[PDB]
Parts: structure tokens; C-alpha cells; sequence
RNA sequence: AAACUGGGAGACUUGAGUGCAGAAGAGGAGAGUGGAAUUCCAUGUGUAGCGGUGAAAUGCGUAGAUAUAUGGAGGAACACCAGUGGCGAAGGCGGCUCUCUGGUCUGUAACUGACGCUGAGGCUCGAAAGCGUGGGGAGCAAACAGGAUUAGAUACCCUGGUAGUCCACGCCGUAAACGAUGAGUGCUAAGUGUUGGAGGGUUUCCGCCCUUCAGUGCUGCAGCAAACGCAUUAAGCACUCCGCC
RNA sequence: CCAUGUCCAGGUUGAAGGUGCGGUAAAACGCACUGGAGGACCGAACCCACGUACGUUGAAAAGUGCGGGGAUGAGGUGUGG
RNA sequence: CUCGUUAAGGAACUCGGCAAAAUGACCCCGUAACUUCGGGAGAAGGGGUGCUGACUUCGGUCAGCCGCAGUGAAUAGGCCCAAGCGACUGUUUAUCAAAAACACAGGUCUCUGCAAAAUCGUAAGAUGAAGUAUAGGGGCUGACGCCUGCCCGGUGCUGGA
């Protein structure tokens, strides 16, 4: 839902080298922006059951990528989840 | 919203109350209160002319502007308050000269608006205008019936009327209750519907709370004696041993009509709908 | 002992996702708006029927019906377009405009580097009918009343008619909820339609020929089946995980 | 019924809301601490009058003794109407 | 008449356990069906309690002593299992009836467009109300839960011409 300038704005600060659109940092940060905006839209339109499906699938994708990042490098994982403000 | 109590005593089980969330203060303007008395239903002569009234809580009278006569000077809205004498809420208003006034609070009034009160006023909630200058299909409250006297008609909590059409020197209105009517085109009204409207859903809950409001209890005609009511007497519980149940003074009580048959206003009433 | 399965340190790009450039659509939520018709109302003209059936009757009508002309009021459904067409995980989705929003397809080759598949228990959604609170109510219509038919008719047929069918918010959690065909992945003849793309040629090709992705139908071979039949959209040849007899 | 005053020893319980912790994608939610609602509870003064014995030319033209009910309320009651 | 005690039995008394007797304070342990999830609940049923010394982390616990008996006097719930009526707190026949009667929060029908209907009064004037249909009067029913069938011939009420 975020514009195409917000997206590049936030993938230019979780990159690692240049040209770095992959790298699970980028993907979970952009997914976090999406999930926040969709939560807003749901609070407003709470009987849009057909958009809630997409919300839930984004949440599944993010949790999966987090599991991957943890199982391979705990330092990057901790530093991220501090920087991004989650892990309740 | 409506507040629901938990059933901690038997006198509490199914009671509800108002949240009082549109109210912003609890200290009224001093220069606008006068005393009252609680007549309790008694006359000039000292006699009960209306049964079932008396003895609750003490009240001071707030003066309201039902006329709306100060034109071409804006007024700002400062407070939304509690009135003990009506069921709508009330607004304290600052004119720019520095006159203060109270006003009935319509649905959706925010603290800070600036209301205008003449023929060149706009069509916004709160604004008051002569009926000539209001289009067809605007929801309206607080309606004058004579020029310069004050609004009389649509005044209680959550009520409204609507403009239907114009003609020579009269405007057609559909009032609350559904009656259609004619009103002089030089009278005033204010744009909106009256405010606090959940008021209808309150459940009083116990016999003491309606005693706090100034109501005394009511005995049914049929457990009286034949010298008190037409329904009194008989061995045991009895049916209505009559045709047409009646009041304590005769006068049938289901379906029998009581308005004046030579009313000087039957010229102006189109389409009686509900009484 | 060191091939395989498991563990540890690495490395790779085909699976899976991301970026960049494009495409189609009754996908969903909110708010307004349009015309055709049915009903009722008002007014003019207008004389004895109208309505209904296999035949009749009940019903409405000389307090002027039906018809016919002009004006208002309200509700619900959206003719032609319209198609073995499109979209959605399913239930489902068709007048028009705006706001908010989910998914799919195609090309490319910046990027990450196996991040994948399935999923007991758990959650979410789920036609119609039904239940609760408060609105709305034109047409249709369980229950019910009246007329017929029959041996009888607590039916089928005719005249009426209440809940309901509609909106907001809660509850219910079931259907022949069906392709009576769980999901993922690879492999195995051909012919012919249509929906959305991408390349090459001739080139007004933008209308034609060829190739190639993803949907949706028809015919048909190997193979399978107890027969019916199925057949690159498998019910064929094989591996993984769940449900069930 | 109206106006204006005044009275209710002492003890119990633990509603809404609030603060901190956990449970979440955000939440329903969970647990402590806080808080002090109510024709709430127990019980004197005070207002009542359920049982019984006595009294019945009474101590009294309606009571006494021993037990009973309500006691922040739809409460008691002084003064002027 | 008002008080105190009583062998053995223990409601056999009487219209009826009437009247008496029994329970009674504080601390600890425990506590069922049912339910509107608050309650029921002090449910029921059991244990401790004086004095001296030592330690007392603090609140108490250990050792010892005495009597038939330690809240040694006075003051202070008996409880349980079932059925009818009324939801509940409240009110009532001053002086033979306190209740299943009245009221009540909730339901429903109906009247009333404001100089409202209704009521006091010959009228003036008043209450209703310094209110305005989510408001005010009248009749019935009486928390809450599930529900509330058939009849418009008669009589009232409303509309008609």
C-alpha cells in the first residue's frame, strides 16, 4: 500500500551493500510498513474480510523470514529486532 | 454511550445510565440562573390539579435563548453542559460584544464553532434563520410559531422536523410525530436536529430513582372503592365491568378523541397523522 | 569402513522470494446518484362491467370500477451489453461516479542464497432458513380465510393474506457447501476453439503466418478401469505430508 | 405537600475506573496492586410493632416484661406555612 | 404472678415444638446441589483460648504449672431437606387483620401541534410548565426467561356518505 517513494526510502537504509533489495532485513522492514498500514485500513473498514486474507499472508511471510535470519546469524537478528521495534 | 451496571444488588440488576461524555464542565454561569419552587401539582387555590407529582431534588433555572435575535455578530461555543429542567444538553455562548447566553445543543456541536443568526446566515448546524430563507429538505429544530416570540416546537432530545414546500405566506413542515402543517414564512428556526439522543434507551432500574425525579406513585383504578373510581368495588379481582374503561372523571380511555372541534387552526393542518 | 541418512565449517543458482517495466478484471468496504416497470394517492374524460379457469365461483364495481391522460410517494431489483466470457480459497460477485484496499499474469536479470512443501490440536471465513435489539415495508409469500375439484382433499387450481424476503449491529455454523475427483512437484502422442500477454516475418500485419507463457472448453493415442468412462485441467507413471473406510 | 435547619457509636465487604507486569501483527485476554460503588452487610442511639405472658372497676381511654424488624435512605424530625 | 433447680425417658404434649431449653466472642481449617456468575456462604462440619519461664527475626513457637471447667462473670446466629404465593428494598386497616393485599423498575394500548390535552374555579386567574411528541395526561399488566392461539355476529370507539 505504501507509495513507491516510501518503499525506496526505506530500502535505502536497511541495505547492506549497494544494490541490495534482497537481504531479509530489507524484506521484513518493507513488510512491516505494509502490515502497519493495513492494520489502519482494517480498523477503519473492519468488515473487509477479503483484505484481511492478504494481511494474514503478509504476517506469515514476515515470521518465516525472521525464523530464517535467526537460525543462521543471531547477531544480525538481535540487532534488527532492536532497530525495528517488535518482539513483544 | 449507555453504561451498564453489574448485578451486585437486587436493585442494580438491569439498570443503565448515561456516560456524560459530551459534557465538558460542571459549574454553570452565575449571571444566568434564577430560583424555582417545585409546585408539586398544586394550584392557585392550594389544590392538586395534576396527580402523581412532587418532592425530588432541588433545581435552579437556566435562562435559554429561544428567540435568537442578535444578528450579524458571531458567537463562540465554550461549554456543553447539563440541564436539570429539560432532556437536551445546553451550550454557553460568548458573543463578541461580550454578552453571554445559553442555547439548546444540537447534534454534533463542537466547542469552538462560530454561529450566525440572521437572514444572510449560512446553512450550518447551529445557525438560525427565518423560514423563508431555508431550502426544501433541511432538518430543523426550535421553531417559532409567532414572529418574535421564541421557538416552541422541536425542542426535546433527538427530535427533528423537515421543510417540505413553500407557498404564498406559508411554509410546509413535517413535524416530529408525522403531522404536516403550515407555518408563517417570517418565523425562525435553527439548522440541525436536537442532540443527546441515547436518552431514550435509559432504564431507570429501581423505584427510588424515579422518586429522585419528582414523581409520586400511581394506584390503579380497579383496587379502589366505588366512591373513588368507576372501576372500584367488587368481590375479588374483577374485570372492567363496563363498556369502554374510563378515567376517574368518566371520559373513555381507549381511542376517544378530545381536541376542539371548532379549532381556529384547522385551516392550517394538512394531513393529520398521529395523535 | 566411509557410499547413503543425521551433525560441523564453507561454496553455488535452477526452487522460493525481492527490485525494475508493463497488462486484464460483476475481487472487497464506504458514500452519493439514474432510468424502465408494479403499487397507492390526486385530478380530467368516460359508461356497465372487470378479473379469473380445463368450466366456474369467491373478489372489486353505479359512494362511479376497469380503461385513458397528467402530477406525486415510497420500496426493491438492475432490460440490451451477455458469451462452455471474467474475478475470487471456498460461500459467492452484473446500472453509473468517487474514496480506501487484496490478489493474479507477462518480460527482464539488480539482488538474497534453500529462506521450501504439508500441517493433528488451535483460529478465521462460510448459501438459504432461523434467533435478538431498533428501523423500513412496493411486489412476492409459509401459516391462515374464502371459492372449487373428489368417494374424502386438513393438497395440486382461483381470490385474499401475516411472519419473512430489505438496512445496522450481534448470534447460529449447516446444504446434492458437487467436478460426489485433498494439497505440492516432475514426466508421458496429436487435432481444434476462445480470454490476458510477449517475441520474429511480411510490414498500412495495427486485419496475416510462425513461435512462446498463463487461464478456459471440445475431440482423441499409449496407459488405466468391474463396466461406464478418464486421458498435459488424468481417474496415467512416480515421490512427500494430511483426512477418511 | 412547600420553604429553611438539623441527626445517623462502632465494625465489615470490595463494583466501575486507574498503574504495573505477561499474552498479540495490533488485539480479545490473564495476574497482582490501587480504588471506594451500593433501596449492600453486622450492630447501639433513633423510628417501628412480629410472638407470647400479664393487665383488663389498669401504673395506662391501647401499656409493661422478655424475645423481634429497619438502621445512607422510596430515611428520621425541629421551626414557619 | 415473676424467678432457680430437677432421677429415668426425650414431642409420647397440642389445632400447631406454643412457651422454654439449646446456638452465640475472637483466631485457624474446611464448605454441596443450583445460578441471572453477583451469589448461595457465618452453607454444613471440626479444632484453639488460663498462668509462669525461655527464646521473642517480627507476628509466634517451645518448656513448665493449676482446676470439674480458661471468651471460668455480663453482653452476642440453632441448623438441614422439600413444596405453594409474591422478583426484590419499601407501604397498609392510630386502637382485634402486616399479608398471597398496595407500590415498584419493565411491557402495551390510547389521547395531546401548544391559548396542548387534563384538572381547580360562575368568571378573572391558575397548575400542567418558565415544559413542547425521546414531552405531558388516562386505562390495564407487573423483575427477568420462553411465549402470548381462534372470533368484528352483539356492544362501545373511529371513519363514511
Amino acid at each position: 500500500a505504501i507509495s513507491q517513494e516510501r518503499k525506496n526510502e526505506i530500502i535505502k537504509e536497511y541495505a547492506r551493500h549497494e544494490g541490495d533489495t534482497g537481504s531479509p532485513e530489507v524484506q521484513i522492514a518493507v513488510l512491516t510498513e505494509d502490515i502497519n498500514q493495513l492494520n489502519e485500513h482494517a480498523r477503519t473498514h473492519k468488515k473487509d474480510h477479503h483484505s484481511y486474507r492478504g494481511l494474514m499472508k503478509k504476517i506469515g511471510h514476515r515470521r518465516n523470514l525472521l525464523a530464517y535470519l535467526r537460525k543462521t546469524d543471531i547477531q544480525r537478528y538481535r540487532e534488527l529486532i532492536q532497530r525495528l521495534g517488535l518482539r513483544r | 454511550a449507555i453504561k451498564k451496571y453489574k448485578p451486585t444488588t437486587n436493585g442494580r440488576r438491569n439498570m443503565t445510565s448515561s456516560d456524560f461524555a459530551e459534557i465538558t464542565t460542571s459549574t454553570p454561569e452565575k449571571s444566568l440562573l434564577q430560583p424555582l419552587k417545585n409546585n408539586a401539582g398544586r394550584n392557585n387555590n392550594g389544590r392538586i390539579t395534576v396527580r402523581h407529582q412532587g418532592g425530588g431534588h432541588k433545581r435552579q433555572y437556566r435562562v435559554i435563548d429561544f428567540k435568537r435575535n442578535k444578528d450579524n455578530v458571531a458567537a463562540v461555543v465554550k461549554t456543553i453542559e447539563y440541564d436539570p429542567n429539560r432532556s437536551a444538553n445546553i451550550a454557553l455562548v460568548h458573543y463578541e460584544d461580550g454578552v453571554k447566553a445559553y442555547i439548546l445543543a444540537p447534534k454534533g456541536l463542537e466547542v469552538g464553532m462560530r454561529l450566525v443568526s440572521g437572514p444572510e446566515a449560512d446553512i450550518k448546524v447551529g445557525n438560525a434563520l427565518p423560514l423563508e430563507n431555508i431550502p426544501v429538505g433541511t432538518v430543523i429544530h426550535n421553531i417559532e410559531m409567532k414572529p418574535g416570540k421564541g421557538g416552541q416546537l422541536i425542542r426535546s432530545a433527538g427530535t427533528s422536523a423537515q421543510v417540505l414546500g413553500k407557498e404564498g405566506k406559508y411554509v410546509l413542515i413535517r413535524l416530529n410525530s408525522g403531522e404536516v402543517r403550515m407555518i408563517l414564512a417570517t418565523c425562525r428556526a435553527t439548522i440541525g436536529s436536537v442532540g443527546n439522543e441515547q436518552h431514550e434507551l435509559i432504564n431507570i432500574g429501581k423505584a427510588g430513582r424515579s422518586r429522585w425525579m419528582r414523581k409520586r406513585p400511581t394506584v390503579r383504578g380497579s383496587v379502589m372503592n366505588p366512591n373513588d373510581h368507576p372501576h372500584g368495588g367488587g368481590e375479588g379481582k374483577t374485570p372492567i365491568g363496563r363498556k369502554a374503561p374510563v378515567s376517574p372523571w368518566g371520559q373513555p380511555a381507549i381511542g376517544y378523541k378530545t381536541r376542539n372541534k371548532k379549532a381556529k387552526s384547522d385551516k392550517l393542518i394538512v394531513r393529520r397523522r398521529t395523535k
